[PDB]
């Protein structure tokens, strides 16, 4: 099966350094681009870097530019994230996302568990924190971005990502309407320009969580606030 | 271009990579198609040298690919197309079955005269000499009962037989092999050339005739591009 | 005057065979073998031949004195020596590749990749690329007139001949050897197939009375002015670099026009 | 004597099939559409061209969302293409080089391929691990695989060289129905729009009509002189268009189970690799020996318009489900597509 | 006896094939000729959509 494992986190002094490595298995680690994520506690998420298929491109937060280095072993099958100078700002859980970029791909599937680490640009609007919310009963979710997120060739890129409380991130709703596999048929993403809907018919336990709405028009990716349903 | 277009543009130009790096693979590597009927015993020789049977066998660090596609029947007009672009065509025959020899020769002819093979040599082979040897010293049958023109045919004196062979063997082995060249010398312009060779079900050096036979090949398509021949 | 035109039409016709035979090759993908990427090192060395060379030196005949200024001289002369100096060792490497495709026809197809040949044709032009040092570098290392452009060490005895027999006559002698051998194959190869052998006889003959009688003078005028230091005349010394200007305009004419394939493809594009 | 006897029966049968069309030919198809006006001169640019592959492409099939595309050559690959930007999005080494055909699944999840090894491979495209893997090898058939239909994720039908068609159930990998009836090797078949029927032409110069379901054939359409190479229905499914070695192109009625129309010209003398429709049927698209492509009015017989884009044999073509642009491969091994501006 | 049952199995194919209904080639011409009239407006190769509305611009 797919699996992404982080290792490498705890507690570091300020100003040294952390080496974060990500092992991967049950997939062609080599086809994918991989994306390091992190999330403060008791915050939403942050995209902090990227590295390509092939190693031929890479991207960094301006937050973390010039402190971190991410970096690839193909034939190993691991990816690293060599961390310098730690800020209290740092303190985060880190985690391992896999992304192809093809016509019809999905990026950002498949999330790591996560490795914690404890130090001692269009913007995504998500203004409602927390809807109380009953099972059975339809839900939506608004996010804003303040540029319009439908690209010139017809795509929207709007993510959206579920993170129950305890677990990783996981994909529901890809480029603003397509449904992630393995995801019921109940979540629905409508979306126009700078406003998106994500629709929760029928919502059961397991629908209680965090949602999170990305945009993926350009770098650096930004996340919204985040919602949390609660029952 | 988006964000996730570039990242699907990269992925595009790291498949040509590797498509580039298959293609320098395929241009080391010569392809050879193994033509024969069931008597010729075309078996042997790629078995002693080692759907589609494809063999490969390697002399002096050159890598050859043979194929047989074995099967079907006579009507093989529709996926000759496919090997428009190997490097020899082996043939194989059975000298020594006179009653399939003409069998053999129209085989040939259309094989020679095949519109998607008028660039493509054949190397020849006549297998099967020790039992032809044999066939003829009993001489229990004659092979100017098939062919008429067997009876006033002489050896040529530009005839180099090997020592230790009867005279009336070299003169019926050399007449089977003048039917096929026969044959080649009527078209082609020169675009393509026939390697005639005589060999047995024990002979080891099949691998180095195709050896020297395609090295010739291949060397008259280097003369043609630099205008030498 | 009257002999301006005429050497202009040369510098005309010499970027215009050699941009035909560029563009030629980007344009059909059956000219994209691995001997034709030679053939395309050889005529960007005369494209820079007649794009840059033979203007400047026009000039210069016009206008006795250099009207170029001192800094535009030492260009013209790092221009002119290692765009010609290119464009022999694109001949030689050529010579080389049609060699070792003709000895060992089978051998030779595993080392025949583009990389390799694209190295060769690097490791080519970064030789030629050492011609701007002594150019420049020699007053820092080791009779000079505003009017003149001659380079600083044109009255080095040493130098020269030391320069001249890697630059022309060492490759010179390799290459005889080399298309002697190619002849000695394909006499053979079709004495074994069946005097057909005029056919190589007049195409190695016409690559090689060509590139040697149009660089022969020149290179003995290389040495000579060095050894007697006044035995050099103005005039024909101007004569002997014409003469390897002209192996520019003669490339197009004699690799890729005697290739069947470029000769399709050339005819395809000028009728359109 | 029995046998003889049965023989003379089969010419007796032969003549009344022969009658019986020969009653019902009324008039003729050009008869029909002499009054409505011819479509003009058809002009058509490329409007990409499709690079990568490094030998002959033998067969492409378009994708129903009319943009991605898969191509099989005979340097052991399948390629997937993004039409619209050219991008490559699977690149699929092949274990047989010698493909002959291959097939775009209309769901998008599969691809097939094959050719003289006498397997059809269905290949995964949606997998968690990222790559193209093999799902399934339909072994079987006797000969060389020629072509091959997806009617589903599950089914497919191919046709071989050892004359007869077969009908496979992928998920179990054995062939259900397996369709006799051909003396010569099966070139091509086309499948009927709604999938309950496919005709299929062979080396016999004959085409046959076949019931997926019932398994046996319904029709035989002769009219050829060689080979036939090419097959492809009509957009609504009652009729079917042919190519031939013999340089002609041949529209046959299914209900009037005879031939309507002839698509030939004197100057064409070489033979004729693949067939396709617009959208609307008004164009017959078929690819020749002769490096080019010439567009016929299918209701006139008129030549509408030529592509020539290609140094070496045209070897396949296929049209979008939207109709909007027509893809060409060639042995020059580039694929090209075509549609026209106002 | 493999002649005799293959003569069989032919001259009962050809009568499936002669029993079937036929209808006249004016009337399958014509149903040709309205479908290609019907959808003439919407085949792009036919009459070419204006370049703002071609995806292969
Ligand atoms: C104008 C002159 C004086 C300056 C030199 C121009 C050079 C830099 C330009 C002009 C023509 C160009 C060449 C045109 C054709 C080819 C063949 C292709 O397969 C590789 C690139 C290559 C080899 C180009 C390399 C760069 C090139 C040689
Ligand atoms: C600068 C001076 C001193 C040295 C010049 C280097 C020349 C003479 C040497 C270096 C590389 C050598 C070549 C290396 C490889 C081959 C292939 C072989 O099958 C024939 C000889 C041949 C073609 C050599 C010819 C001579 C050669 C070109
Ligand atoms: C004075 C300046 C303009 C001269 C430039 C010379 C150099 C830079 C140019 C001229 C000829 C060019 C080469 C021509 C052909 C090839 C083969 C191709 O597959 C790789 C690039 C390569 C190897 C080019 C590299 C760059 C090149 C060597
Ligand atoms: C005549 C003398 C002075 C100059 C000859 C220049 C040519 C023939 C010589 C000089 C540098 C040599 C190259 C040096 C480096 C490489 C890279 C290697 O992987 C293959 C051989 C190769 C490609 C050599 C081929 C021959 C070469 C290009
Ligand atoms: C294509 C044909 C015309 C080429 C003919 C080449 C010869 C005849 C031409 C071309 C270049 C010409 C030379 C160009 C420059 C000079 C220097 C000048 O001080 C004396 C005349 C002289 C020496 C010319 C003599 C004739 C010449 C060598
Ligand atoms: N005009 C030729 C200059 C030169 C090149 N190499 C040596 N000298």
């Amino acid at each position: 099966d797919v699996q992404l494992v982080e290792s490498g986190g705890g507690l570091v002094q300020p100003g040294g350094s952390r080496k974060l490595s990500c092992s991967a298995s049950g997939f062609a680690f080599s086809s994918f681009g991989m994306h390091w994520v992190r999330q403060a506690p008791e915050k939403g998420l942050e995209w902090v870097a990227y590295i390509s298929s092939g190693s031929g491109t890479i991207y960094y937060a301006d937050t973390v530019k010039g402190r971190f280095t991410i970096s690839r072993d193909d034939p190993k099958n691991t990816l690293f994230l060599q961390m310098t100078s730690l800020r209290s700002e740092d303190t985060a859980m880190y985690y391992c996302v896999r992304s192809i970029y093809y016509y019809g791909s999905s990026p950002f599937d498949f999330w790591g568990q996560g490795t914690t680490l404890t130090v001692s640009d269009i913007v995504m609007t998500q203004a409602t924190s927390s809807v109380p919310v009953t099972p059975g009963e339809s839900v939506s979710i608004s996010c804003r971005s303040s540029k319009s997120l439908l690209h010139s060739n017809g795509n929207t890129y709007l993510y959206w990502f579920l993170q129950r409380p305890g677990q990783s991130p996981q994909l529901l709703i890809y480029r603003m309407s397509n449904l992630a596999s393995g995801v019921p048929d109940r979540f629905s993403g409508s979306g126009s320009g700078t406003a998106f809907t994500l629709t929760i018919s029928r919502l059961e336990a397991e629908d209680v969580g965090v949602y999170y709405c990305m945009q993926h028009l350009e770098y650096p990716l930004t996340f919204g606030a985040g919602t949390k349903l609660e029952l | 271009v988006s964000a996730e277009d570039k990242a699907a543009a990269e992925r595009s130009k790291m498949i040509d990579k590797n498509l580039r790096e298959d293609g320098e693979k395929a241009r080391r590597t010569l392809r050879l198609l193994l033509l024969g009927a069931d008597n010729s015993g075309k078996s042997t020789i790629v078995k002693q040298m080692r759907g589609i049977f494809e063999t490969k066998f390697q002399v002096d660090k050159v890598n050859f690919h043979m194929f047989d596609v074995g099967g079907q029947r006579d009507e093989r007009r529709k996926w000759i197309q496919c090997f428009n672009d190997v490097t020899a065509i082996i043939f194989v025959v059975d000298s020594s079955d006179y009653n399939r020899l003409q069998e053999a020769l129209n085989d040939f002819k259309s094989i020679w005269n095949n519109r998607w093979l008028r660039t493509i040599s054949v190397i020849l082979f006549l297998n099967k000499q020790d039992l032809l040897a044999e066939k003829v010293l009993a001489g229990k049958s004659k092979i100017e009962d098939y062919f008429p023109e067997f009876a006033r045919y002489t050896t040529p004196e530009d005839a180099t037989p090997e020592p230790g062979e009867d005279p009336r063997v070299t003169r019926a082995k050399y007449f089977i092999r003048k039917e096929f060249v026969d044959i080649s010398t009527a078209s082609g312009d020169g675009r393509h050339i026939c390697y005639p060779h005589f060999t047995c079900a024990v002979d080891t050096e099949n691998a180095r005739r195709i050896f020297n036979d395609c090295k010739d090949i291949i060397l008259q398509m280097n003369l043609r591009e630099y205008n030498l021949v | 005057m009257p002999l301006v035109v005429v050497l202009s039409t040369i510098c005309l016709v010499t970027v215009g065979l050699n941009l035909l035979v560029l563009y030629a090759v980007r344009s059909e993908r059956k000219l994209h073998t691995v001997g034709n990427l030679y053939i395309v090192s050889l005529s960007v060395a005369d494209l820079i031949v007649g794009a840059v060379v033979m203007p400047m030196n026009i000039l210069y005949l016009l206008m006795s004195k250099w009207s170029l200024g001192r800094p535009l001289c030492l260009f013209w002369l790092s221009m002119d020596y290692v765009a010609s100096t290119a464009s022999i060792f694109s001949v030689f490497i050529l010579c080389i590749d049609r060699y070792r495709s003709v000895q060992q026809p089978l051998r030779y197809l595993k080392y025949r990749t583009k990389t390799r040949a694209s190295a060769t044709i690097l490791g080519a032009w970064f030789l030629s690329f050492l011609w701007v040092i002594p150019i420049l570098g020699w007053n820092h290392f080791m009779v000079r007139r505003e009017d003149k452009c001659e380079t600083d060490f044109y009255d080095v005895t040493w130098f020269k001949v030391m320069t001249a027999i890697i630059n022309f006559y060492l490759p010179t002698l390799l290459m005889l050897w080399f298309y002697a051998k190619i002849y000695k194959a394909v006499r053979q190869h079709c004495q074994h197939r069946e005097n057909r052998e005029r056919k190589a006889a007049k195409q190695l003959g016409f690559i090689m009375a060509a590139f040697i009688l149009c660089w022969i003078p020149y290179f003995i005028f290389f040495m000579v002015i060095a050894f007697c230091k006044n035995c050099c005349n103005e005039h024909l010394h101007m004569f002997t670099i014409w003469l390897g200007y002209i192996n520019s305009t003669l490339n197009p004419l004699i690799y890729p026009l005697c290739n069947e394939n470029f000769k399709k493809t050339f005819k395809r594009i000028l009728h359109i | 004597s029995e046998l003889d006897q049965l023989r003379q029966e089969a010419e007796q049968l032969k003549n009344q099939i022969r009658d019986a069309r020969k009653a019902c030919a009324d008039a003729t198809l050009s008869q029909i559409t002499n009054n409505i006006d011819p479509v003009g001169r058809i002009q058509m640019r490329t409007r990409r061209t499709l690079r990568g592959h490094l030998a002959k492409i033998y067969a492409m099939h378009w994708g129903t969302d009319s943009r991605l595309l898969v191509s099989a050559s005979q340097d052991g690959k399948l390629i997937i293409w993004d039409s619209y930007t050219t991008n490559k999005v699977h690149a699929i080494p092949l274990r047989s080089s010698w493909v002959m055909t291959c097939a775009y699944a209309p769901s998008g999840n599969y691809v097939a391929c094959g050719g003289l090894d006498n397997i059809c491979s269905i290949y995964n495209l949606k997998t968690r691990e990222g790559n193209v893997r093999v799902s399934r090898e339909l072994a079987g058939h006797t000969g060389y695989l020629s072509c091959c239909r997806f009617l589903d994720d599950n089914q497919i039908v191919t046709s071989s060289g050892d004359t007869t068609c077969a009908l496979w159930d992928i998920e179990t990998g054995q062939q259900t129905t397996t369709f006799t009836g051909h003396t010569g090797d099966v070139m091509s078949l086309s499948l009927a729009p709604d999938t309950r029927l496919f005709v299929s032409g062979a080396c016999d110069a004959s085409a046959k009509l076949w019931d997926v379901r019932e398994g046996m054939c319904r029709q035989t359409f002769t009219g050829h002189e060689s080979d036939i190479n090419a097959i492809c229905f009509f957009p609504n499914g009652n009729a079917f268009a042919t190519g031939s070695d013999d340089a002609t192109c041949r529209l046959f009625d299914l209900r009037a189970d005879q031939e309507l129309m002839t698509y030939s010209h004197d100057n064409i003398i070489c033979g004729i690799t693949s067939v396709s429709f617009s959208k609307s049927g008004r164009l017959l698209l078929a690819g020749y020996d002769d490096f080019n492509c010439n567009v016929w009015d299918a209701l006139k017989a008129d030549r509408a318009g030529v592509l020539a884009g290609h140094d070496n044999r045209v070897s396949c073509l296929g049209v979008t489900d939207d109709g909007m642009a027509v893809a060409t491969g060639s042995w020059d091994s580039f694929l090209k597509i075509w549609n026209g501006s106002s | 006896t493999a002649s005799i049952a293959q003569a069989r199995k032919l001259v009962e194919q050809l009568k499936m094939e002669a029993n079937i209904d036929r209808i006249k080639v004016s009337k399958a011409a014509a149903d040709l000729m309205a479908y290609c009239e019907a959808h003439a407006k919407e085949d792009p190769l036919l009459t070419p959509v204006p370049a703002s509305e071609n995806p292969f611009r």
